[PDB]
């Protein structure tokens, strides 16, 4: 899940 | 909550659009939490013309370019200003809206986002709306409902002709009563309550609450090490008859399993011997009766027995005949101790007696008993929290109206219990709860606190049963109460 | 099934040889599944002159060049066309057939494939055939039976003088009754049912079924979350006497453990007090009797008690004397509720009463009780499914004829139960099952469905007992019912 | 990105306040992810007068009533409109702002939220601002930076006099160059990139990228099963001298470990024998030299050797004297094959030669080599991505400017590599990378793709070293390359 | 898998 | 962590 | 068991 945050 | 939105906009000055954006992003994040990565799913977002639909446009827009496909079917005839702004943004970001719904459209999508109606639902759903909802419900797709599943009345939990059955409901600020009471509770599926930016002071201003683990943990009485049995109170239970020998046992053990110091039963002889043969830590006083039921001839002995206890529970298995009615009413009129009033004591109760009593009371009816107590139908009282509040306030008591969701109120504060399962839909369950309440009152909790803590732990004990819930019995429930208590901490 | 083969050949047009090839390869694959790699074993294949033997030749041929040794002993005097074709193939592929059987031949083989007789067995086995079978049974070798162990009558499960005792039986299309009823069930060993290519429509056309886990799972009633005790029904149990105080308890708990909402017992005083001393969630109504047994003096009170329930179970521990007979028969003649009729209520039953009743009934005799009910010997009724079907049809009832395999029939549909063990061969087991059936009827299942589900779960609960099955008692069986229910899902 | 915000507001029509709200909530959620539950922490939020500070007010406001304490120190002299709206909301929600900073204020807080300057930082930080930042950096508290740690120039990664050292930086939309290049990369601590609602099309419009795992995975060439060595290309490496015998070995193995089919070295005799004594799968051609260095006398033999390969790497350990310069330049002027140009071949390179070549080139300087190539100081070229872009564009080549963050550009596209550690700050590391690049070009990747994939895998291999990174050597790096490749998938 | 064998 | 979601 | 299938 990476809707909000990209690493 | 409508007040809460209004106040946050008009007095705190948060732009309505900011609340709507926060709402929509909550839904997206909740869907991730529940579905994992969203990038491979295809989404059908159904939007009404109100702010529920506006929330839906915010969702649709925030999925654009991140998931496999997004389509909005707009089902209204006009748009509120917030919905319109969001609809405009969705289109400006490249989103596709259609206004015609097509029975086969569900084919090419994996997730339905239900943003048709929220709290603004008024009146029965018909026409296209009904068809679309019935289509969604037959589809087998993952359904995520925005605020409240469309077609649930958010003040009552009733279905207004038809309603969406959700896998996940994302609600804003606080749970709505319609997530809590059935059938709405059933249609809600898994509920997440999202903070969308209301001031915390307003959110805490709601007067109706769901009984939580943390609330029950903070109410559990202390167990000081330098204690003795009297520290933990004394309960008298007046119960049983020649027809109903089991009930006293279940009530008495219910008081002991929640930590009460001393429990005394008064039960018609020889049915009193049944209790100590099963649980010899109970005191079971033999009462000499003419025909196997309490009557006025036993009034004096019961009042005597009452002097040396902190609380009296009365009702389970007394039977219901004229002499029981005379005895129960004269007793309660004279008893100057808190009373827990259940079962057949409710069936015979003269409610004037409640008004004249100086000491407190808790009443624990199921809806059939409530219905007979207020001379209404089961259907009018079932889940009727406002009626329960008026009753408690008029009669100065705590009312515990039992059902899969239990309502606990003193007329000012109302709490809703959601623990439990269908294993409690079986004779003897109520008897246990009655003992628990009396027990907690004896340990020092208020009638309302005692009721709150007991309904939660009673249902939680049921859930801890190891095998299929339908095999649960009251005896096994009793064995589970101390594990429920340990798990609460 | 003979019809099924005929129809698949003559109407669907599958060549008989194709069915025979599919049969034989099933046996080989089943043997692999059960023995692992076959390449090191030596096989002795015994073939009769019929199509069972033809199946055996297909097996023998398919093992050639893959296993250590194969020998066929052909025991017939002539060959059917399919057997002949296969015999020819086995020889053409290099296979060795001998026609003389030699007592020491078993010496040099590891596995015996029994293809002597299948469903075509007619009459007692004698002569060489008998000798060979008796030799195989003394040999200690692995025995695999083609279709049915030779010497079991496939319609009845009886041994026709002698029969092969198999480690593994591979049967085609559907189980045969002779795999299901004893002694055949015992001789079958492990049973595999192979699909050999019959159209699925024909296979599903069989009217007698084995009760499976999946069938019972689909019949279990729903537990809707918004429920209350009345949702799950109310049972009255009329049971017990001064001689037999235990039976009511076991029956009442049996209803509660399968999920029934309310259970009421009517039991002669003071034997009624026994029930709530053990299980205080039971209502145990005291019935005033002249001498400790139900009689006509109790008719009116029992019919009154019946009005407020959904189902009545009657019989366990009533005793059997004239006044019980008068009471049981007058009661059942007037009772307009489903009845579950067991034990002493069967022993006194006037079967005319069953014919005149408008409401349904389930009868639950063991073979001694069935024998007395129809005035036949135990040996004539034991495993006699056709007699059970005629009885159920003539008297408009469901008959549950209890034994290690239980037969459940309404005269149209017959189901066979194979769950359970010898721990159920002990007083009190029947009493439990009676409660279970009544309980499931109260929850909304038909008398037949209720009986199907109860016999399976009752035997399955027995199997879940942790220690040696011979130590199982009814009380421990009751504790196991909710685990059985959980495991079914 | 400033364009990206402007365009999302002015052309897509997202209200600036909505972007600011989304920004602030991202910071809160990121802090939760990194710190767990926030409810016990005390927060000091430092806000400037710009939109970075406005983001900070959104944070502060969203923590009110949920955490132990929140205090804003407002450090500006005026507020932008968005900051002002948010400041107003924070106060309306009951939040405390002070405008005086007090050296001991850090005492009573656990987390500092740095919202002083973001991308609007202009010029050196002095005065109160500097003091506050220096105080925060001495405090030992948890520091969370909004967008960019204050004092880092977000276009360059330089410190403008002083800057906050963050544990966590939450940036919006895309990483900024100042998170990527040092010293800013070091001050950023852990970086999270939050989606605040920009259209995905604009976010993908950025021309400078960070090389990610997923990018490298999609670029790795295929390994078709029906292949042979020529499928995977042929590399010639011209390298080494009597002074520098090791370099050819490291370069040649670097090509083989990334999957190249054939690798040929041309190395002055007898230093060529060094390569096959260590790795006998290498072809190491002896070149006869006058004094141990390549010169024009070797031009013809090298061009001959070039005909039968796909790519040529030249430079590692050649030495740098006039005859090497003449040879390297004449060679490259004639070579009509892609060239990978490193080390001493860069030190002697005439850049006119690059302009006249028809075939492509990759140059792999460290900053000292770049500095000498363009006649600037190390400090002017170090991390100077615009200079690297101009160089690549002017000379038609791919430039790989090596440093802890490596810049890879063809003048149009620029990629930044962040894999690796200080174990690569050791002789021989560069030689390996040169082989890797040539190897990937030989396998079919473009010079730019080959460079992208190689810098990432080279640094990733370093990170997989089991012991302390300072003990890593080039030989051990080579052993790790195939694990890096496996982990990429 | 029960194409061939039912238990 | 329950800044966003209460169960 | 490899009566039917060789790998
Ligand atoms: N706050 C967010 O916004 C929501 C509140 O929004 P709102 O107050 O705009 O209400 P809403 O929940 O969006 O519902 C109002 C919309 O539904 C229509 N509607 C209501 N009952 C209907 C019925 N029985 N049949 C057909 N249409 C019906 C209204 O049409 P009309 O206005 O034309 O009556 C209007 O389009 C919350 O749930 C939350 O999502
Ligand atoms: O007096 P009595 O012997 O007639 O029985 P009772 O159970 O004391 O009450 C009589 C009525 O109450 C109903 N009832 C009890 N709990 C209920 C619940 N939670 N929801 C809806 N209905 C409920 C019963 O339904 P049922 O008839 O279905 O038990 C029945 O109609
Ligand atoms: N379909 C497959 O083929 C089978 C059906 O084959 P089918 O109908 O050919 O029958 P079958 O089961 O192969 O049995 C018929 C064979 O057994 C003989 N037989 C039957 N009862 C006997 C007895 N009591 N003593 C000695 N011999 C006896 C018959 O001899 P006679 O025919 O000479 O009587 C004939 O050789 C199924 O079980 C399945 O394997
Ligand atoms: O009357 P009562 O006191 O004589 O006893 P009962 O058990 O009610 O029935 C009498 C007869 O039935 C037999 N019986 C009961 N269940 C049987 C079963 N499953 N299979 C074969 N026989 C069965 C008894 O055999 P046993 O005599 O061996 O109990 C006895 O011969
Ligand atoms: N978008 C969000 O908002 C941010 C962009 O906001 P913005 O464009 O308003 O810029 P900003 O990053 O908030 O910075 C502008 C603020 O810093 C001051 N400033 C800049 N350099 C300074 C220095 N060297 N010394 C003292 N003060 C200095 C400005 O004062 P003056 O305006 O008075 O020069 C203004 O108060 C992004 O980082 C993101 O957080
Ligand atoms: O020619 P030569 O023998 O003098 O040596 P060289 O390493 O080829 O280059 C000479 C200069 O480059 C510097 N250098 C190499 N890599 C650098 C990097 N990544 N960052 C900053 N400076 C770098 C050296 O610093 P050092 O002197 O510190 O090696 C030295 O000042
Ligand atoms: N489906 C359900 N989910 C959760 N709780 C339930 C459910 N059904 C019943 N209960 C609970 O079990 C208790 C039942 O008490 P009630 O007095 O209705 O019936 P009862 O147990 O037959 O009474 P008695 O104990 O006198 O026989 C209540 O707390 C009720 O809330
Ligand atoms: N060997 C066995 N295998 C499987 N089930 C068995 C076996 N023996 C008995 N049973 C089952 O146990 C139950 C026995 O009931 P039955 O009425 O025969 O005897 P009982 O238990 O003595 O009667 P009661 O309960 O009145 O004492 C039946 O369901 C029967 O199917
Ligand atoms: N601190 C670091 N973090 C990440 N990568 C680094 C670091 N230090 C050096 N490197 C990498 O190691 C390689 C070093 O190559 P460079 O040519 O600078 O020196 P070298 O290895 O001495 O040269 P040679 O291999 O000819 O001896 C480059 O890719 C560089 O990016
Ligand atoms: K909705
Ligand atoms: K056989
Ligand atoms: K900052
Ligand atoms: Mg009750
Ligand atoms: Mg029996
Ligand atoms: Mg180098």
């Amino acid at each position: 899940p990476a809707w909000l945050f990209e690493a | 909550m409508k007040e809460i939105d209004e106040l946050t906009i008009k007095e705190y000055g948060v732009d309505s659009r900011i609340l709507m954006e926060r709402a929509g992003i909550s839904v997206v994040l909740a869907m991730e939490e529940e579905l994992g990565n969203l990038s491979d799913y295809r989404f059908l977002v159904l939007c009404g013309g109100g702010n529920n639909g506006g929330d839906g446009f915010v969702v649709a827009r925030n999925l654009l370019g991140v998931v496999k496909d997004v389509l909005v079917v707009f089902l209204g005839k006009k748009k509120t200003p917030d919905c319109e702004y969001n609809y405009g943004l969705y289109k400006k970001f490249g989103g596709k809206v259609v206004e015609q719904f097509e029975p086969s459209i569900l084919n090419e999508f994996d997730v339905v986002v239900d943003a048709i109606f929220g709290t603004g639902l008024r009146g029965e759903i018909t026409g296209e709306y009904a068809e679309i909802i019935n289509l969604v419900n037959k589809s087998g797709k993952v359904v995520v409902s925005v605020d409240v599943p469309s077609g649930i009345d958010s003040n009552t939990g009733k279905v207004l002709r038809t309603a969406v059955k959700a896998d996940l409901t994302v609600t804003f600020g606080v749970p709505k009563i319609g997530h809590i009471l059935f059938p709405g509770r059933d249609l809600t599926g898994k509920l997440k309550v999202a903070n969308i930016g209301h001031p915390v002071h307003l959110i805490n201003s709601i007067n109706r609450y769901v009984i939580t683990r943390e609330m029950v943990r903070s109410l559990l009485p202390e167990r000081p090490r330098d204690s003795h049995k009297g520290t933990y109170g004394k309960v008298l239970i007046i119960a049983g008859s020649r027809l109903y020998s089991g009930a006293p046992v279940l009530s008495g053990m219910g008081s002991l399993k929640v930590g009460t110091g001393l429990v005394k039963l008064a039960v018609p002889f020889p049915q009193n011997l049944i209790a100590t043969s099963r649980f010899p830590e109970l005191i079971s006083v033999p009462i000499d009766t003419e025909k196997g039921f309490f009557s006025l001839q036993n009034l004096q002995e019961c009042l005597e027995l009452s002097k040396d206890v902190d609380v009296v529970a009365i009702g389970p298995g007394l039977g219901n005949n004229e002499h029981v009615r005379e005895f129960v009413n004269e007793f309660l009129k004279t008893l100057e101790k808190p009373a827990v009033i259940d079962a057949d004591a409710i069936n015979v109760l003269d409610t004037s007696v409640l008004k004249e009593r100086k000491s407190p009371a808790v009443l624990t009816p199921h809806p059939g008993e409530m219905a007979r107590l207020v001379k209404k139908t089961v259907g009018d009282v079932k889940y009727n929290y406002e009626l329960a509040e008026e009753f408690a306030k008029e009669n100065d008591c705590v009312l515990v109206l039992k059902s899969a969701t239990t309502i606990v109120t003193d007329g000012e504060k109302t709490l809703f219990n959601i623990t439990g399962n269908t294993g409690l839909s079986k004779g003897g369950s109520g008897d246990v709860l009655t003992g628990m309440i009396a027990g907690f009152i004896a340990q020092g909790l208020s009638p309302l606190e005692a009721s709150t803590v007991s309904v939660y732990l009673h249902g939680f004990a049921a859930e801890l049963f190891e095998q299929d819930e339908r095999g649960l019995t009251a005896s096994e429930l009793l064995r589970l109460i101390p594990e429920a208590i340990r798990r609460l901490k």
